[PDB]
DNA sequence: ATTTACTACTCGTTCTGGTGTTTCTCGT
DNA sequence: AAACACCAGAACGAGTAGTAAATTGGGC
């Protein structure tokens, strides 16, 4: 359960979360009603708001437009010990990590991963087709494609996806640093989940915008992805996906 | 011996000259130098004495948590504020 | 141009903001009050910023504070910690390091015993489980509280102790985050969102922080909150707490 | 870690804010603080980058003969002068 | 408000002024040049200010420099001292008479010279040696030390002559003689009353300075002369600054003078 | 051998000789050799070549106020000649010789020799008695209200002015102002000794004369008065031989 | 020939209050 | 709703040139 509040002040009236928009009230939030609150630019949080959220256990995340980029989130490091250790155990065990990576592959393309292939081998197969997939989309939209204007658009797009993806990982209660396919990076786990749905809508839009060749493609792609995440409810479908991916380890979650 | 900084405003040429006898006027009304505690306390006498209707602030290096201390003379839009032992400066309208 | 956080030791410990609206003017932290006076807060200079009731932070404010690496803490009555905000996580290897240690009872016991050894200076009795050690731990803490009452002459005050420890909990959590570890994954304390914070802080808690609370508590001064904060401030400065925190966490593990 | 002083003039509000993130603006365009060598050399990168057609001087404490060093950015009536290793500042007339 | 001199150790060593007129604007030292650029010079921060040819000091300038306790030295070729001006009074009546009695007594004068010798080297001077004999020995050692330094740094050495290496040595020593004279005056003694050197207006300056001249100052001059820089004056001056800074010369001069005179075994 | 006072001009060397350039650009040639010491009054700007030349010929440079009224700085500080300093020293270091010098000062101050077998402590008592009486007499001669040392403000200003030319004379002679005989311990001890000798001659009575009237600015008036006296009565020029005469009373042969 | 107090007048920067424009320094 | 870029203004202090006044902060 998550809501996006923008352009207003977050206070607490009658023992409940409220957003004042110059016009008064406009939004009443019961306490058990929201699991986590995303704060878009234009918001001014009050002390009483934060005080109430802590008492009831609500995660606060400061996001850009539609979760396009994350800047700061409440309860940093983590909030639940169990959810972190769950993710940890999965990545520290060669047996468990392989299960999760295989599931990621299967979810990414729709077909089950080959049985006799290791993670290193899986990474290679994944790499081969995506390069080809980039080539296909380039021909489909009719653009001049070289090795990975277009690259600027794709980059802008992925940055947008990483926002909501990381925003989902935080709302789920997991750590973005502990990945399975990607490791060593501070946002490894973000890259894993995002790569799954990256070619779904994020990347094809980048090709669409690059074809029209806008003066400022950086902004156009961000606002496009912003619109995509809202309408296509990207963030809302991500959180169950994250839990589903980790569940492949066949270890009981919190 | 620690670093010293003096910033003067609306000060008569008498003190502006006096400060240039020990310190280095790097910018308009801004003096920088390295003196001792005893010498720092005499420069303040010069400031408190020759400046009558001007505002001056003196910042010197110490072994406090901030790494420095600062004292003021006269009135200004930017007056110092105490925040639980830590001193900052606020902008008055 | 990009802006990155400076080392924790090279910073001030804590500042307390209590009323007015916190905005971002021209790219800098400011505190505007009811009468319209503004106050700029060197946020990249402060390890942790405490936010008391009556403050209203803006979206850009939280954003700026995160990039410069300053921890924001919404504080309650007598300085008790309520909420906290920080960068959306931080280093994987350091985190998995902490994790593996906590996932293995054998390794976890090693860490807890070390904490005990560091806290009291003497090794813990052998063949004593984590559950058993915590029982001993409570006894030592309970006795230490009693002693301080006799040494400083107090009646067993709680407001002073809580406020002092809360300050330590602030920078401690700020240190754990800046180090790249998780404040939720503890060894002696568990189940709490600040388990690891309590573990590290409790080790050096009775060195100067808690007895000082009794010293302030010994007299009956006006506004005990201020008295404790500037006191704790001097401790963190004189005992070089911030510089000592990061090696301590790594030393324990 | 030694004392730091930055004096800015005719600089865009962009830099005036950035300096207030680490240093203390005691007077108009005057920032004072205590940083390390690595951080100080980072403050200068901020100045050289965000300050356009404006004059800024940064003075920090050292163990030199003066007890401190200072470097400038942009043009101003008060330019630094070398007197056999010793740096002073001269006042240029129009 | 009154103006007093600050301690010598808490000051910069030397500044070199070359052209322009030195006057006093708003109560402060400034150096205005032909093109009208001004340069403010903190006087009570410099132990001594060296004045090269082309400089024109004003009356208030000399007055101010005296009040702040800064020595003014008009210098010659390669910075050799010509003239000097300082507080007319200055000094301590007892400290002056102390130095006097030491030099007026043949027994005490020899004692002081022995201390200078002992301080100059690592070994005490040979007994039953007159001032005439000790000076003869000292000269031999000084001349020999110059030859040694020539071999260590690899220069073409003939003789120490005061009219590249000789230019460097003179320039380096000139800097030392500057601060030394500035120290003797601030301490309260007379630079004219010497023990090893006599008859000269700067006899005592040479006495104290010669003790520590070969410590770092003179050998440094050889280092610079080997390299043959375009501006040996600047190279040597900037070098000496670092020496005076690192070796805390200004801080070390005042106790040295007191230590030497103490060898007379008379309480000051 | 002589002495010169240069004011309101720049001291340079253009034709290889000392010149005094004036506001309208008048120069005045001054032979550097032949003059023992050059006094520089306010408004003067010495050049580098000038000082160097003065150094070569051995001429002392002393920065003085108007007519030597106040001394601010003098060339070759500390001293310039070792012998003249040691000469003065021996006189003060020997209790017997010191008494001789004090006696000479006494005889010169009043006109009559000091009583025999009197120590400095004994002599100072006599001196004090005579000074108080001289102050009282001057109060009677000029008719002012005297209560013992406005009038005091005038005298103080006058004596300060006198100390100027006196100290300037001691410097030109080559001696140290710190080594006194009647006065000791002070940095200007010797200055006080010589000045006290001729203070009641013209300096102090002039202070009473100005005090007799009532000008708005007695500080300047007394100084400007003393200035005029030192110029007209050529006091400083008369001082230098006096110092040598006083020190000669030690019956010790004086430096060449 | 200095130097300072004093006085308009010039010039320079800081600061403020008014709209118009954005929700924003990427690529793992 | 919050924050920056931008613009035009007032407001302030630093700086320059010219005029008139001194040659000076003391006492042994």
């Amino acid at each position: 359960s998550m809501i996006f509040l923008q352009y207003g002040q977050i206070d607490v009236i009658d023992g409940a979360f409220v957003l004042i928009d110059k016009t008064g009230i406009r939004t009443h939030i019961p306490v058990g009603s929201v699991a986590c609150i995303m704060l878009e630019p234009g918001t001014r949080v009050s002390h009483a708001a934060v005080r109430l959220a802590a008492q009831v256990g609500t995660l606060l995340v400061w996001v850009g437009e539609a979760g396009v980029r994350v800047y700061a989130s409440g309860q940093p490091g983590g909030a639940r010990s169990d959810k972190l250790l769950y993710q940890a155990k999965l990545a520290l065990d060669e047996d468990l990590r392989l299960k999760v990576v295989r599931k990621m592959f299967e979810l990414r393309f729709g077909e089950p991963a080959p049985a006799r292939r290791s993670v290193e081998q899986l990474r290679g197969i994944e790499g081969s087709r995506v390069r080809a997939t980039y080539a296909l989309l380039a021909k489909q939209y009719g653009v001049t494609w070289n090795g990975r204007t277009i690259n600027q658009c794709i980059s802008a797009a992925t940055s947008c996806l990483y926002g909501v993806t990381e925003a989902a990982i935080l709302a789920a209660g997991y750590a973005p640093a502990i990945g399975f396919v990607h490791t060593g990076k501070p946002l490894s786990f973000v890259y894993d989940i995002a790569d799954i749905i990256k070619f779904d809508t994020v990347v094809p839009k980048a090709f669409e915008i690059a074809r029209r060749n806008p003066g400022e493609p950086d902004r156009e792609v961000r606002l496009a992805c912003r619109d995509i995440f809202r309408s296509s409810k990207t963030l809302a479908k991500l959180i169950p996906l994250i839990e589903d991916v980790l569940a492949a380890g066949e270890i009981q979650p919190p | 011996m620690s670093m010293l900084v003096v910033v003067t405003e609306n000060v008569p040429p008498r003190l502006r000259g006096r400060l240039a006898i020990w310190l280095l006027e790097v910018r308009a009304g801004v003096y920088v130098g390295d003196v001792s505690a005893k010498i720092r306390e005499m420069i303040w006498e010069q400031i408190a004495g020759l400046a009558e209707e001007g505002n001056v602030v003196m910042a010197w290096a110490t072994n406090t948590e901030t790494g420095f201390e600062f004292q003021t003379f006269g009135l200004n839009r930017r007056t110092p504020v105490d925040l639980d032992g830590l001193r900052l400066v606020s902008f008055l309208p």
